[PDB]
RNA sequence: GUCUACGGCCAUACCACCCUGAACGCGCCCGAUCUCGUCUGAUCUCGGAAGCUAAGCAGGGUCGGGCCUGGUUAGUACUUGGAUGGGAGACCGCCUGGGAAUACCGGGUGCUGUAGGCUU
RNA sequence: AGCGUUCAUAGCGACGUCGCUUUUUGAUCCUUCGAUGUCGGCUCUUCCUAUCAUUGUGAAGCAGAAUUCACCAAGCGUUG
RNA sequence: AAACCUCCCGUGGAGCAGAAGGGCAAAAGCUCGCUUGAUCUUGAUUUUCAGUACGAAUACAGACCGUGAAAGCGGGGCCU
RNA sequence: AUUAGAGGUCUUGGGGCCGAAACGAUCUCAACCUAUUCUCAAACUUUAAAUGGGUAAGAAGCCCGGCUCGCUGGUGUGGAGCCGGGCGUGGAAUGCGAGUGCCUAGUGGGCCACUUUUGGUAAGCAGAACUGGCGCUGCGGGAUGAACCGAACGCCGGGUUAAGGCGCCCGAUGCCGACGCUCAUCAGACCCCAGAAAAGGUGUUGGUUGAUAUAGACAGCAGGAUGGUGGCCAUGGAAGUCGGAAUCCGCUAAGGAGUGUGUAACAACUCACCUGCCGAAUCAACUAGCCCUGAAAAUGGAUGGCGCUGGAGCGUCGGGCCCAUACCCGGCCGUCGCUGGCAGUCGGCAGAGCGAGAAAGAGAGGGACGCUACGCCGCGACGAGUAGGAGGGC
């Protein structure tokens, strides 16, 4: 059976991306964290004090506690059908702002911009998203060129 | 005198019969793990709140006479549609009265 | 692709999609032997997929119209080059046959190739049809109909019908 | 060249059993309310659901339906869910009563609603309990393999009419 | 246009060699009394201003290497799902979707924030 | 490839490679531990052919004789 | 051929007690200076996990200190 | 890890070679270096998928105003916590009533298959991953069968199908079925699946490629087959006929200073080559279908059997037809749901109603049945089951 070790199998996960070792490029120190916030774990190998454990690496949670250094995160795991939300302390240098929530919160913008807008104008604009809808009927114009044949090709032994 | 040494062949089944439920959510998450001294810094904001209680329904007695002399400063074819004026049952009642006079 | 029942001959002509760096891309046509043509579309992606970088996901079908015989009454001597895939290897392949339509003469290939090489219809990609003058075939079984007198009889006539008394008193003649 | 608009319309047949189904197929096959086999529904497509219809492509058999094949269905197999109870649509009231609220007081409200997908087809759609249609007179092709390849399962586009005239 | 101080991204910024650099600046450079430190005022620290762009640095150049970004390779390799498909097998074809990487061939060669100069 | 004076294949046949068989031994542990009597010989019947002899034939580096290789073939023999 | 001195090239091809992997260049290496955060004390959390312990570990907080001009860093060993 | 040659320099070395000797030269042979080149990696990697794993898609959200703090500080700074107010198009699709707490049995030997996968020559072997099965489960089909294919089951009538089939057993082709392929003195005959390979065929059927051919093909049957010359270096002697340097033209439709068999050389002949007829594809090398060889086991023997060869075989395909407990319609039983309806049997003290798409008032100034309400009634949906649990038993 295999080990129990903190770092087993993290060969490649907490290894460095090629060509990128060295100091650690100091934006990610100066960038603020506040409580609620949505945060992506990954692991960096450069920085061993406060590593997630390999269980986290890419996932997602939210911060709820903030020290000198790391910030507390509420992450989903999910242990042998059933979901935990369970609290990890990890250091600032493995983690992210995720940008998935901003898309959303992006799009609230235009949704409360669109709303006082044309409400004295009066027209109803669409605000909720809609699937790709299948395509409207056109015209295609083949002005001048007729469509070109194609025929399958002959085969030929490569090797 | 083996035996089969482990599998999770029937887990995943076993496991999706009362759902993998996601752990309840719910607003106001408790204040365990916090920094002990932002949460003790934080309990003597609350212990202290009700000091500037006056001031409180003070500036909020204004606020909402702010907004009261404010507002007060201010203040497919139709065939079809007048057929369903008609067979409304309220608004349609002065409407379908002159087919009464019509078989007389 | 089952060639099931007598195969037809549509002319399906598609496109990429228009991109805001091609506005209008460039029209493609093919000749697509298929049973109907719902199995015509989805043959014509197959081919359009080998020759460009197209899929049915980034083109749309113009046009799926079926193309009629330009003459049915007359006996026309078909030329076919084939693609088909043998159990080792694949072959090209020049079959001639003698139909009155183009479409009669496909499918005329699809059971033939299956009989003499069992090769089942998805192993083919037939790529040329071209309708050939009598002097200018090469097979030899299609050039023996090439008289202006031809004339034989019909010598061992089977018994058809060989039910309809199925207890006869008479023994049934061959010869007519 | 004249490209007609690509259809908003689809119905759904499922022709395959329930006995040893994939999870995720068979999740997605509840989502669509077949749960039976022939059991057909109408979905309205779009990139969202036809990507569903892809992951369940061997056990349906869709396409495009007719006027004509609304007409029937709905005329002839029409169930409404009205109060969580299969009820026959014996009489306009009973869809006024439920349906009312987006103006579709009848029979020919509902199928204008449900052919040239509406404003409420959702509510109209999730009104027709499930359609349980009968085994198609005249047998099929073949169950297992996929429609192009001589099968039954897949989208036939325009063909599922001739379908529709012998399950119902 | 450009530089200095402190930077952000961390080669489109690196490396090799060649050319040119007004003004300010940065430097080289001149010294060892004091501060400080060495086997040695070379480095380090300190005090200066005779000389010089030689070097650093900046800019440009090279059918430059590298790097960055495309094309090609290629709907190829691989792959999700499917079949009472093929084959003795090894394996292969098709259906339904997704879809690479070299070689080879192009283009590109640092952007930029704060503060202060110079070209008055 | 060679051996066979000469001559690859009369008879052989290296380096390789494709199989068959279950009269060898293994591998496995499916059946039997509220028991299937576990070595040989003796006795006796039947079957198999991968044929030693005998019948009928082909080939030899078969003159004869003797002996080799192969074919149809298990009828009948195969001992003290 | 290898003693020591000097210059040049040198992205780590060395070193970091040990197995291996990861990490590291004005350092995490080497050499010096000063030192004892390898100390005292609450809880929280991670890892194995039943989500129990032990072990190990991560973030804090309260002290007492070390070091450095200082920001800081340190409650053992770069991490497993 | 690894193959091969190239171009370099003494950067060094190995025997030397003219050097006494000398990076001076000399051929070198090696390593070495620079460009290339062949071949790889579960414990290598610059690149890098498909499938996959998180998170988000609002009211617990956004936006203003004000207080609190011992925390944080150039600065009502930063952050957090509090109040107060305003915003609803409920902010992707589809589906669906959810949440939550007690008590708790049995189980804790598993097995099989697609795909991925480890050990092993392999195994109906041992070990994993994913999903589905069997176990706990009948039914139609695969002759037979724990697991394959179809499909899951209350008791029935009608209809129709699935997977499979349709000579007879045996329901259905007793179709004027379509086009071919194949002869087997071992034919062949349907997932799992129950038996074969390399190699080979002038069996037959197609294809590919390359050559000759109406200035006439290939077989067959016949005739010319020489002139310079009996060639120059050659041998006692070889004249095209033993060996090797050489190897042209006239006469011509053609004949080489020569392909085998023999003499000391000769004579002769054939051959390459050319005309006459026959009059049209001949020749070669491959390739792939069916068939055949390869192909040997023990009781007698198995495409399930009989048998089948203008198939009842193989390939490609049509219509039609047959039937499952599946699907549709109908009947009945039960369970579950609507936490459905019914006290209104409101009678000369009478007035016979609440099925109606649309928040709410038929508002005042002599007459069947029924309702053990623990009863009666109406709609829907549903029904497998071992271990186990519970309920109801007129």
């Amino acid at each position: 059976t295999n080990t129990k070790g903190k770092r087993r199998g993290t060969r490649y996960m907490f290894s460095r991306p090629f060509r990128k070792h060295g100091v650690v490029p100091l934006a990610t120190y100066m960038r603020i964290y506040k409580k609620g916030d949505i945060v992506d774990i990954k692991g960096m190998g450069t920085v061993q004090k406060g590593m997630p454990h390999k269980c986290y690496h890419g996932k997602t949670g939210r911060v709820y506690n903030v020290t000198q250094h790391a910030v507390g995160i509420v992450v989903n795991k999910q242990v042998k059908g059933k979901i935990l939300a369970k609290r990890i302390n990890v250091r600032i240098e493995h983690i992210k702002h995720s940008k998935s929530r901003d898309s959303f919160l992006k799009r609230v913008k235009e949704n409360d911009q669109k709303k006082k807008e044309a409400k004295e104008k009066g027209t109803w604009v669409q605000l909720k998203r809609q699937p790709a809808p299948p395509r409207e009927a056109h015209f295609v114009r083949t002005n001048g060129k007729e469509p070109e044949l194609l025929e399958p090709i002959p085969y030929e032994f490569m090797a | 005198a083996k035996s089969k040494n482990h599998t999770t062949h029937n887990q995943s089944r076993k496991w999706h019969r009362n759902g993998i439920k996601k752990p309840r959510s719910q607003r106001y998450e408790s204040l365990k793990g916090v920094d002990p001294k932002f949460l003790r810094n934080m309990r003597f904001a609350k212990k202290h709140n009700k000091k500037g209680l006056k001031k409180m329904q003070a500036n909020n007695a204004k606020a909402m006479a702010a907004r009261a002399e404010a507002i007060k400063a201010l203040v497919v074819s139709r065939k079809l549609h007048r057929l369903a004026y008609i067979a409304h049952p309220k608004l349609g009642r002065r409407a379908r009265a002159r087919i009464a006079r019509g078989l007389r | 692709m089952k060639a099931s029942g007598t195969l037809r001959e549509y002319k399906v002509v598609g496109r990429c999609l228009p991109t805001p760096k091609c506005r209008t891309p460039p029209l493609y046509r093919m000749r697509i032997f298929a049973p109907n043509h719902v199995v015509a579309k989805s043959r014509f992606w197959y081919f359009v997929s080998q020759l460009k970088k197209m899929k049915k996901s980034s083109g749309e079908i113009v046009y799926c119209g079926q193309v009629f015989e330009k003459s049915p009454l007359r006996v026309k001597n078909f030329g076919i080059w084939l693609r088909y895939d043998s159990r080792s290897g694949t072959h090209n392949m020049y079959r001639e046959y003698r139909d009155l339509t183009t479409a009669g003469a496909v499918t005329q290939c699809y059971r033939d190739m299956g009989a003499r090489h069992r090769a089942r219809a998805h192993s083919i990609q037939i790529m040329k049809v071209e309708e050939i003058a009598a002097s200018k075939c090469r097979r030899p079984a299609v050039k023996q109909f090439h008289d202006s007198k031809i004339k034989f009889p019909l010598p061992h006539r089977v018994l058809r019908r060989q039910h309809k008394p199925r207890f006869t008193t008479k023994r049934p003649n061959t010869f007519f | 060249f004249y490209v007609p608009a690509e259809p908003k319309l689809a119905f759904v047949i499922r022709i395959r059993g329930i006995n040893g189904v994939s999870p995720k197929v068979r999740k997605v096959l509840q989502l669509l309310r077949l749960r039976q086999i022939f059991n057909g529904t109408f979905v309205k497509l779009n990139k969202a659901s036809i990507n569903m219809l892809r992951i369940v492509e061997p056990y349906i058999a869709w396409g495009y339906p007719n006027l004509k094949s609304v007409n029937e269905l709905i005329y002839k197999r029409g169930y409404g869910k009205i109060n969580k109870k299969r009820i026959a649509l014996t009489d306009n009231t009973l869809i006024a009563r439920s349906l009312g609220k987006y103006n579709i007081i009848c029979m020919e409200d509902l199928i204008h609603e449900i052919y040239t997908v509406g404003k409420h087809f959702k509510e109209a759609n999730n009104f027709l309990w499930p359609f349980k249609l009968s085994s198609p007179r005249g047998g099929m092709k073949k169950k297992t393999t996929h429609f192009v390849e001589g099968g039954d399962a897949g989208n036939r586009e325009d063909q599922i009419n001739r379908l529709i005239r012998r399950m119902n």
